[PDB]
RNA sequence: CCCGCAGAAGAAGCACCGGCUAACUCCGUGCCAGCAGCCGCGGUAAUACGGAGGGUGCAAGCGUUAAUCGGAAUUACUGGGCGUAAAGCGCACGCAGGCGGUUUGUUAAGUCAGAUGUGAAAUCCCCGGGCUCAACCUGGGAACUGCAUCUGAUACUGGCAA
RNA sequence: UAGCUAGUAGGUGGGGUAACGGCUCACCUAGGCGACGAUCCCUAGCUGGUCUGAGAGGAUGACCAGCCACACUGGAACUGA
């Protein structure tokens, strides 16, 4: 049941990507957006798009580089059944450094590179590479 | 504690000269070396990776005449220390006094160089050190005790000492029979025919 | 830098009217010490024929691997059939610690300082193989920017 | 009353004392309040052999601690200012 | 105040024998999930005044009874 | 499976049934010889193995194996026994320290004498 | 600790060698006597029994037994499974419990940040120092991943409101 | 093992202790605990740390130091800081 939408984002992506699907859409939200941001700003998607008002619609443009899909993997990490939180010094780094981790903090949804510089930490939403 | 057994037997099984009869003659023969370390030595030891791994460290051991226990602790100390564990291992081994007595020529083979140590016939920075494993450090100064100087052994000792490739890391008289451990030997000094990483592996699992 | 090593050799039985007819199999790995590795199977009624026929198979079927110095960029997971394997950069202490069997592919392939471990079945044909695929999927420590950049 | 004394954390035949402030009633090597020096009597003439945070010892003797007999010597043997 | 506790009431029905619920979340020390570890406290409130359902602020006093080491400070909300 | 589930009922590690109640983890245990049988082994094998049922110091009656070639042990011999089954003789899970208590060492053994408990023959 | 004295003089053993697992032959025996951690050896050529020669491994120890953890990702939090191999309750409704779409405001408990205090000494670890070395002893750091208090941050979760 | 509890939970006063206090008493209120596991049963001194493990863990609590507890078994108080 709708229960975890953030996995649904992470997933609709993972799926559509593997389906060499040009775009992909879904119900939006403050939260979905903050991440669609980091995803773009880190260059895993071409560009997003929210086209509604009462029933908003997040839309992401996917990317394919060589023949592959750019996003080689995208997992949840925190989730309703089991919340994760890491302090700053205990923040994770994906693929040794390549690829990234999306961490929400008292100063907004930002990557691990980011939050690590910001000198803080929060709930580690998901891993991307 | 000391090996004590017929010592060529070793070189033969180990397949190489461990310089344990060191003395006069070189490139063995006048022995039998190789094709029969026992009654079936004749045979091809087609052998597991474990074995080649085993025999390497054994070789290194029969050389400095070190028993299992001590060698283990060498390895352990080697590994503790930063640097290539295998190099560090080789370092420590050389740091041995008895070794740095045969290496300065005062003794035919390390075995002999040792009897000297244990027989209080050596003095580091002045004082007498009769324990074969006394680790020697840079700038150290190992001499022969005046009492029993230029006595038998120690002559021919310092003799064919020059026949040998001859160190570098240590400068050494020959009249006084003193000599200075100048530096810790590097990888590139000594070796060629010894394979650390194997005897790192033997002790890794 | 020819460099080659066989990993496992084995016997197998076929069974016909007249009995068991046996035969051997060879598993080999070849690499240049600078990336590039392959494995070959190849079986044959006698051993040297089996290993020979294998070393060959390994010469082709060779893939290459975006190393990073003597080590790996990021820690990688691999998995084929029952063998599920894992290896890690290891800012080389000394390095090269793995179960002889995937030490074999590592070694030759040029990786100089990893720590590795195999889970599931230690069945060589599948671990050496889960590893190769392992190092293969492993992506370039900058052609990840190629990936993104844009 | 509290006291400054030598705990003997030596080693058979080569004693090496800790000097500690503690409830005089406790064991010679037991619970203490704080450490305030040391005293190797085999110091050897080389270097060190009787380091001793005086300005604490001070403090406690202010707060009423008695000093041993040996320790009292050490203090009047460290000299005091030089 | 040297610290204070909040918590809902849970039981008012007894001549000042007020007991208060306190609610923390805590990371399971083994499986990391966060659960509700509740605490009940027996607090004093002279001339009985809180009521079942009230949020209340509380402080640690000395023993008022074998059970009671806390008085209340303020009330907050009612008619839940 | 579930995290909740692990939370309610933690993972539990099976405990280890021993194979050798030489009671309380003991290096060996003294006993008195109830019977000196000799019975025969399981499936593939075939032999006349020597054993003895033994009342132990701690009350257990256990059937133990006698090792070596030949032995003098009868009813009422006091022996010492160690862990060590004998698969061949199902049920037998202990061995008898040759050359312990009333147990003699194997006559004439030259190789591996310390097992079988035999003095260094006056060479 | 130091000096002299005599004379190699007083000072080597234990397990193993079928595969795993480093080390092979002969004689005896003949499903017997027996071996065995696991596989499994013994019925006439036994590298597996027993002895011998030789060899491998450790050494004032060596084997055997007992015992903890390890390898065991074989209770899997990190890190596992349930079509046919161990495993979906015969089916449903539902209390507690767990979880919960989307928006704004508020709260600051979970979360995060900083500061302060505390986290005994020994131990562990890093760099040294002292016993002829080492074990051992010792200086000084580092570490004790923890707990509490105060002040802050509000993205996420929890509470209140609509 | 699913219910447990009459000084039991709270109040008021008297008494008591070096001291807060159902500590004790008298009287009043009818409470208090409990599936976030009470009650019952079984086992057990706790810690620093010790062994092991790459870690996370697992196992453990001799020797050293800290705390508790006991001094033939049950029970008592006297002296005294
Ligand atoms: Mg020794
Ligand atoms: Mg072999
Ligand atoms: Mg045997
Ligand atoms: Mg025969
Ligand atoms: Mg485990
Ligand atoms: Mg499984
Ligand atoms: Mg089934
Ligand atoms: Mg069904
Ligand atoms: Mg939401
Ligand atoms: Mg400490
Ligand atoms: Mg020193
Ligand atoms: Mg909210
Ligand atoms: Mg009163
Ligand atoms: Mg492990
Ligand atoms: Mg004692
Ligand atoms: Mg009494
Ligand atoms: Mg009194």
């Amino acid at each position: 049941s709708m229960q975890d939408p953030i996995a649904d984002m992470l997933t609709r992506i993972r799926n559509g990507q593997a389906a060499n699907k040009a775009a992909v859409t879904m119900p939006s939200s403050k939260l979905k957006v903050a991440i669609a941001n980091v995803l773009k700003e880190e260059g895993f998607i071409e560009d997003f798009k929210v086209e509604g008002d009462t029933k908003p619609e997040l839309e992401l443009t996917l990317k394919y580089f060589q023949g592959k899909a750019v996003v080689e993997s995208i997992q949840r990490v925190s989730r309703p059944g089991l919340r994760i939180y890491k302090r700053k010094d205990e923040l994770p780094k994906v693929m040794a450094g390549l690829g990234i981790a999306v961490v929400s903090t008292s100063k907004g949804v930002m990557t691990d590179r980011a939050a690590r510089q910001a000198g803080l930490g929060g709930e580690i939403i998901c891993y991307v590479a | 504690a000391r090996y004590l057994g017929p010592k060529l037997k070793l070189s033969r099984r180990e397949g190489t000269d461990l310089f344990l009869k060191s003395g006069v003659r070189a490139i063995d023969t006048k022995c039998k070396i190789e094709q029969a370390p026992g009654q079936h030595g004749a045979r091809k030891p087609r052998l597991s990776d474990y074995g080649v791994q085993l025999r390497e460290k054994q070789k290194v051991r029969r050389i400095y005449g070190v028993l299992e226990r001590q060698f283990r602790n060498y390895y352990k100390e080697a590994a503790r220390l930063k640097g290539n564990t295998g190099e560090n291992l080789l370092a420590l081994l050389e740091g041995r006094l008895d070794n740095v007595v045969y290496r300065m020529g005062f003794g035919a083979t390390r075995a002999e160089a040792r009897q000297l140590v244990s027989h209080k016939a050596i003095m580091v920075n002045g004082r007498v050190v009769n324990i074969a494993s006394y680790q020697v450090s840079p700038n150290d100064v190992v001499s022969i005790r005046e009492k029993a100087k230029k006595q038998s052994r120690v002559k021919a000792a310092l003799e064919l000492a020059e026949q040998r490739e001859k160190p570098t890391w240590l400068e050494v008289d020959a009249g006084k029979m003193e000599g200075t451990f100048k530096r810790k030997p590097e990888r590139s000094d000594l070796s060629a025919d010894i394979n650390e990483h194997l005897i790192v592996e033997l002790y890794s699992k | 830098e020819l460099q080659e090593k066989l990993i496992a050799v084995n016997r197998v039985s076929k069974t016909v009217k007249g009995g068991r007819i046996f035969s051997f199999t060879a598993l080999t790995v070849v690499g240049d010490g600078n990336g590039r590795v392959g494995f070959g199977y190849g079986k044959a009624r006698e051993v040297p024929a089996a290993i020979q026929k294998a070393m060959e198979k390994a010469r082709r079927n060779m893939i290459n691997v975006a190393l990073n110095n003597g080590t790996l960029q990021h820690p990688v997971k691999g998995v084929h059939t029952g063998s599920r394997v894992f290896m890690q950069p290891a800012s080389e202490g000394t390095g090269i610690i793995a179960g002889g069997a995937m030490r074999a592919v590592l070694e030759v392939a040029g990786v100089h300082n990893v720590l590795a471990k195999a889970y599931g079945s230690t069945n060589p044909i599948n671990v050496v193989r889960a590893t190769i695929d392992g190092l293969e999927n492993m992506n370039s420590p900058e052609m990840v920017a190629a990936k993104r950049g844009k | 009353m509290v006291t400054i004394r030598l705990a003997r954390h030596g080693a058979k035949k080569r004693p090496f004392y800790q000097v500690v402030v503690a409830d005089s009633r406790n064991a010679r090597n037991g619970r203490f309040i704080e450490r305030v020096g040391f005293f190797n009597p085999i110091a050897s003439e080389k270097e060190e052999g009787t380091r001793l945070d005086l300005d604490r010892i001070a403090h406690w003797v202010g707060q009423g601690a008695t000093i041993s007999d040996r320790v009292a010597a050490l203090i009047k043997e460290v000299n005091k200012a030089a | 105040k040297i610290r204070t506790l909040q918590g809902r009431v849970v039981s008012d029905k007894m001549e000042k024998s007020i007991v208060v619920a306190i609610e923390r979340f805590v990371k399971h020390p083994i499986y990391g999930k966060f659960i509700k570890r509740t605490t009940k406290l027996h607090v004093h409130d002279e001339n009985n005044e809180c009521g079942i359902g009230d949020v209340v602020e509380i402080r640690e006093c000395r023993p008022l009874s074998k059970t009671k080491s806390w008085t209340l400070v303020r009330v907050v909300e009612k008619a839940v | 499976a579930t995290v909740n589930q692990l939370v309610r009922k933690p993972r539990a590690r099976k405990v280890a049934k021993s194979n050798v109640p030489a009671l309380e983890a003991c290096p060996q245990k003294r006993g008195v010889c109830t019977r000196v049988y000799t019975t025969t082994p399981k499936k593939p094998n075939s032999a006349l193995r020597k054993v003895c049922r033994v009342r132990l110091t701690n009350g257990f009656e256990v059937t133990s194996y006698i090792g070596g070639e030949g032995h003098n042990l009868q009813e009422h011999s006091v022996i010492l026994i160690r862990g060590g089954r004998v698969k061949d003789l199902p049920g037998v899970r202990y061995h008898t320290v040759r050359g312990a208590l009333d147990c003699s060492g194997v006559k004439d053994r030259k190789q591996a004498r310390s097992k079988y408990g035999v003095k260094r023959p006056k060479a």
